[PDB]
């Protein structure tokens, strides 16, 4: 904790003639503390490796790049990446003096025996980035690439097949902005030919089409962009998806209707259920043409529309031409070509819509919004018609989706094959109550929610940045959680006793996940209001600057209210609401940790003593249970073990309480029912009982000892 | 011939193509030698012009497949085309060379240089189609008779440069070998350079052995007879042929340097005879200008340390004899190698030249026959402050606080190597004196006889400047009013009793 990087940081900025000789320290040192394994040196290392190319004379600028290069020939694995790292930083950092290493920085070029698609794509764009600078040196960076190219091409290697197209495109792109024009000529018709043949080889041409088209705001550029996108001109309509006339019979099973059918758009079109006309029975499956491709084509009426909004309305409510799929048993006593022509199909259509709608999304047009709407609630519908043929494909229903094509009946058997949804287009803050339709809310929070932590503290999700996942995150949190929290907390607290009328199409009907769903969006607000690295000059005004938002009921003040009551007082005025209905103990330690997080920063009179109030309550909240398996004591102990030690956190370790809570065990043992010696409530349990008034001794004995 | 293909097979599947050109006639070969400099993409177009006969490397093509080949391989293989275009019909080749027939695609392709390359060669671009075909899939018995057979001029790098992506190096890396003496050395500077780091990189398979041993042999036995017959010179064109096969040795010395260590200090100095084999000039200046960095010093000292020693200790056991010194054999002189290193690497060869000065100051102090080594090291750090001008201030830098503060045993060794330094030292310092004039007050603790020595060795540079005495007087006059122990007198006098005294 002590030496900050703010401070070695400053050294450079005053210790130039003082660090001079510094020449072996310096350098000898960083490569033993920028290769080692504990998050803060490594930072620190590579702060020492920037610095040290900002600061030094003509060997010690030389020493750098040797050392560098000298790591990313003969390596390991998290020092591969952060010689990648300093690299790609050192050369976009400052590209007009990186360069007079440049024949050093080629002797990697033929010697690098290690690559990944990724460390590929990286090691592209350094020698892209270069290569685009000098001319001669950028011939033989050119002869490289062509090199590389071409023996790459000819490659039957498994992974040399793909990598060619991968860093193909790469340097392309990087070509993408003398008789460069007639090598990259004679490199396009190559690409073109290498592919011609191949279909995944094509799909690598279209998505890695798509991430450099996306990623470029004003350097893709139209007369340049025009050459390889021409070829993608008509491709998409010419024979992605074939055409809808009342009369297209042939070889099929299934009769293909417009069954599943949206008519969400017009009422006379062409734009058929292509799925069955051109796909499936079409030729042998297509892998990516009918939803990568249509990714590549919708993104080239994205960024190559520029403003795009008619080119995917003629069949904007096309329906694929999948026949009604009802009969599921009406599958049974027959398998193989119906059920994996289903479990392509479904997957394809899957693929059809998600785009659709990962395309479709973030256009705010009216129609638009309501289409969305329709393709929403087709998603659920299919997708409930898509999980009864996962039953119905117990044992077999493979990834035929496109699996990234980079690479070379439960609840997480459909993690890899779904396509990736968008990165503006998880925001509509006005979905509205539905008891917004039912699913829906469920569906955008758990597309949210499925990665919205793995960045806080999948690779075009990824590639965003996670402070800017924050920022984000910070201009478009509260206008949906409020309205969402605000309804449902008490909706749920007022509907269960319509609950006890038999409502159960109430109950499992209105929010039968509708308790899910708000222990969901807890778990969102105490993931993103508490990111683990506000502890800095910058998140830290991040979290106050969500503070001036989360005041729910009324206001936070003048221009600056620093004494942070308002923000607990929001934070008491929100409880008011589940402290009335929480749905389960699942979402008890749910709303015990999001009150912990960031409710639970101070612990003193009104919130220590709240501390009280709140573990008194937990040990309060009387038991509801039935019996099963063990599973609920795998972590309703772990998580009483916070409740109790939080009712002794705000406290102390609890050696008054503790008495009557092992007491408390001596009615534990009472029957088939909760702590009881004297209290009849939760906060205990048949088996709870044990392990809890054992970690209850522990907290008292471990100290009072 | 543009509407040829494009008319036959242009548009129709079953009967146009085969039909428009069943004896289309050329030879095998019309368009693309009928329109040489054809029509652009032109060389594509009639490419799969040909391939709608049918496939690349196909049996079928007997006249068509294999006379395009026959075409492309021979006079684009060697004579004017677009260098474009000599990407572009090798690209189409290499492509389509994946779907063979077995044996339809066995050209004059398992020696078949013998085909082309032994007698027509001369333009590298088509070498790599031979990795293609190759790769395809023994055949190298015409590599037996040549693995350059005929390499005048192009047996070097354009052989090579494919013998990485489809090499054997069992007679490969040997046949180089041979081809490298008086073929491969007809290149003036490109004998071991170009040739050396192809030949290091393609000893990334292995060849430790026998890739290393003939680096030096070949080196040593071109300097073995341009010394018995009497970058550098006509006569120095040594220190280009050394500066290459040195700094590809130290730049790739990394994970294979283990082994230079291994065998040119496992067989010389095993069989004893290495005083011809471990000692040779251009044998360890890798030895000792490869060593400089970090997992160096460990093995590098101790070998050039037991060296000096069983050296000397035994070629003098056999100086008092005649019994057995006078009917007996001859010595080269393990010391008279390491004085020749220091003679030689006069040219320039820095990072192989500053392990000297190193090994200067890490020997003859702390070595310790035993006053024989100490007595020799004078000589490493001595003479390399005598010839090569520009790297020894910091040398002088490394004695003077190597030996003016520490124990009682400096004053011996150090202190008669500072004498002899700074006394062989023409003004060495005679401008350069900034130093000393902080080293010069931390001396009111040194022993007692260190002191005088330290005033006597100085006492050379004291003649020149007023800057060193005027800060002398100072940086012990004020001893004298406070304790002021015997330095202040030994300096007072020194000072006096000394022409300094004068004026």
């Amino acid at each position: 904790g002590c030496m900050p990087e703010q401070l070695m940081q400053n050294a450079f900025q005053n210790h130039s003639m003082v660090i001079k000789d510094f020449f072996p320290s310096i350098l000898s040192l960083a490569q033993t503390f920028l290769h080692s394994a504990h998050p803060a040196v490594v930072s620190f290392g590579s702060c020492m490796y920037k610095q040290a190319f900002a600061v030094f004379d003509s060997y010690c600028q030389q020493e750098v790049v040797c050392a560098l290069v000298t790591h990313v020939c003969s390596g390991n694995e998290t020092e591969l990446d952060i010689s990648l790292d300093v690299l790609t930083d050192l050369v976009i950092l400052h590209p007009s003096l990186l360069l007079r290493y440049a024949t050093f920085v080629k002797t990697i070029l033929d010697s690098m025996q290690k690559l990944n698609p990724c460390q590929i794509r990286k090691l592209f764009y350094i020698l892209s980035t270069l290569a685009f600078s000098q001319r001669q040196e950028g011939s033989y960076i050119q002869d490289d690439m062509h090199m590389v190219i071409r023996k790459w091409l000819s490659s039957s290697v498994p992974n040399h097949k793909q990598m060619g197209i991968i860093g193909a495109v790469t340097m392309m792109g990087s070509v993408a902005l003398i008789e460069c024009d007639g090598q990259l000529s004679t490199l396009l018709d190559l690409v073109g030919f290498c592919c011609e043949q191949t279909p995944e080889v094509l799909a690598l041409y279209y998505d890695e089409l798509a991430n450099l088209i996306e990623k470029q705001k004003g350097n893709l550029d139209l007369q340049l962009l025009d050459k390889f996108g021409k070829s993608l001109v008509e491709d998409f309509p010419n024979d992605f998806v074939v055409d809808l006339s009342p009369t297209v019979d042939g070889s099929f099973l299934f009769p293909v209707k417009s069954l599943y059918n949206l008519d969400e758009d017009e009422t006379q079109g062409a734009i058929a259920i292509n799925l069955l006309p051109l796909v499936s029975q079409k030729r042998v499956v297509s892998p990516i043409c009918l939803s990568p491709c249509f990714r590549l084509l919708r993104l080239y009426t994205g960024e190559q529309n520029n403003g795009s909004l008619e080119e995917i309305d003629a069949l904007l409510g096309c329906p694929l031409y999948l026949t009604d799929l009802e009969v599921e048993g009406k599958l049974d006593s027959l398998s193989k070509q119906e059920r994996e022509f289903l479990c392509s199909l479904l997957f394809y259509a899957l693929n059809w819509f998600r785009e659709v709608v990962n395309a479709f999304c973030q256009q705010q047009d009216a129609e638009m919004k309501g289409k969305v709407l329709t393709r929403l609630q087709n998603i659920t519908e299919l997708q409930n018609v898509l999980g009864k043929c996962l039953a119905a494909t117990p044992g077999y229903v493979p990834p035929p989706a496109t699996f990234d094509s980079e690479a070379p009946a439960q609840l997480q058997s459909y993690r890899p094959y779904f396509r990736e949804l968008d990165l503006e287009v998880f925001s509509v803050l006005h979905c509205g109550l539905l008891t917004l339709g039912p699913a829906e809310l469920c569906f955008l929070l758990d597309d949210m929610c499925w990665k919205l932590e793995h960045v806080l503290t999948f690779s075009h999700l990824c590639q965003r940045s996670p402070k800017e996942v924050a920022v984000c995150v910070v201009k478009l949190l509260k206008p949906l959680c409020n309205h969402m929290e605000n309804m449902h907390n008490y909706f749920q607290t007022v509907i269960p006793n319509q609950g006890v009328v038999d409502e159960s199409g109430l109950n499992i009907q209105e929010y039968q996940l509708m308790s899910s769903c708000y222990h969901q969006l807890l778990l969102a607000f105490r993931l993103l209001f508490a990111w683990s690295g506000f502890s800095q000059h910058e998140n830290s005004n991040l979290l106050r600057s969500a503070l001036q938002v989360l005041a729910d009921r009324l206001k936070p003040g003048e221009t600056e209210f620093l004494p942070l009551e308002e923000l607990i007082s929001e934070s008491f005025q929100y409880l008011l609401n589940f402290q009335a209905s929480i749905p389960s103990f699942q979402c008890a330690f749910i709303l015990t940790q999001v009150l912990m997080a960031i409710s639970e920063k101070p612990m003193t009179g009104w919130k220590r003593e709240k501390m009280a109030s709140l573990a008194k309550q937990f040990l309060c909240q009387s038991w509801m249970k039935p019996g099963g398996d063990r599973e609920k004591g795998s972590h309703f102990n772990s998580a009483l073990h916070t409740l109790l030690c939080v009712y002794l956190e705000h406290t102390d370790n609890i050696l008054k309480a503790i008495e009557e809570i092992s007491s408390v065990g001596v009615p534990e043992l009472i029957n088939s029912a909760k702590d009881g010696c004297s209290s009849t409530y939760p906060t205990l349990s048949r088996q709870t009982f044990p392990v809890f008034f054992r970690v209850m001794m522990a907290q008292l004995e471990s100290s009072v000892k | 011939m543009a509407q040829r293909i494009l008319q036959l097979a242009a548009e129709g599947s079953p009967e146009r193509l085969q039909e428009a050109l069943q004896g289309l006639t050329e030879g095998e070969l019309g368009d693309m030698v009928t329109r040489q400099a054809l029509r652009g993409r032109e060389t594509a177009a009639l490419l799969k012009g040909i391939f709608k006969g049918s496939p690349c490397s196909q049996q079928s093509g007997v006249l068509r497949r294999l006379q395009v080949y026959k075409h492309c391989v021979s006079l684009v293989e060697s004579g004017d085309l677009h260098v474009g275009k000599v990407s572009e019909i090798i690209g189409l080749l290499m492509l389509e060379a994946r779907q063979l027939p077995g044996h339809a695609l066995a050209e004059l392709a398992t020696l078949f240089v013998e085909v082309i390359k032994r007698g027509s060669l001369s333009n590298g671009k088509s070498l790599e189609l031979f990795s293609t075909v190759l790769t395809a899939l023994f055949k190298k018995q015409l590599i037996n008779t040549l693995c350059s057979s005929k390499w005048d001029p192009q047996c070097v790098i354009h052989l090579a440069n494919m013998f990485r992506d489809i090499p054997l190096s069992g007679e490969e890396l040997q046949f180089v070998v041979e081809k490298v003496l008086r073929m491969f050395s007809k290149l003036d500077l490109q004998e071991i350079p170009p040739l050396v780091y192809q030949l290091l990189l393609l000893s990334a398979k292995g060849s430790k052995k026998t890739v290393l041993e003939g680096i030096i042999s070949f080196f040593n036995q071109l300097d073995k007879r341009q010394k018995e017959e009497q970058a550098t010179v006509p006569l120095d064109q040594l220190r280009h042929v050394e500066g290459t096969v040195i700094l590809h040795i130290v730049s790739a010395i990394n994970l294979d340097q283990d082994i230079g260590e291994e065998l040119i200090k496992h067989l010389k100095t095993e069989q004893q005879k290495d005083p011809g084999k471990a000692l040779c000039p251009f044998s360890v200046s890798l030895l000792l200008s490869t060593a400089v960095k970090h997992r160096l010093q460990e093995q590098i000292f101790d070998f050039l340390k037991t060296s000096i020693t069983r050296s000397c200790k035994d070629l003098q056991i056999l100086q008092a004899s005649k019994f057995l010194q006078d009917l007996c054999p001859q010595q080269y002189d393990v010391t008279a190698v390491i004085l020749e290193v220091v003679k030689n690497s006069a040219f320039g060869w820095d990072h192989v030249t500053q392990g000297l000065v190193d090994l200067g100051f890490s020997l003859m102090e702390s070595y310790e026959p035993a006053q024989q080594a100490c007595k020799l090291g004078a000589s490493i750090l001595l003479e390399t402050f005598k010839v090569h001008e520009p790297i020894r201030s910091d040398i002088l830098e490394q004695v003077l606080n190597r030996v003016l503060t520490k124990a009682a045993s400096p004053v011996s060794h150090f202190i008669d190597l500072l004498s002899n330094i700074v006394v062989s030292a023409p003004l060495v310092l005679q401008n350069s004196s900034s130093r000393v004039t902080e080293t010069f007050d931390n001396l009111s603790f040194l022993p007692i006889d260190t002191v005088q020595g330290l005033l006597r060795a100085v006492q050379p540079l004291l003649k020149v400047s007023m800057s060193v005495r005027d800060s002398l007087i100072l940086v012990l006059q004020k001893a004298i009013f406070s304790r002021q122990l015997d330095a202040r007198k030994a300096a007072v006098a020194g000072f006096l009793l000394l022409l300094r005294n004068f004026k």
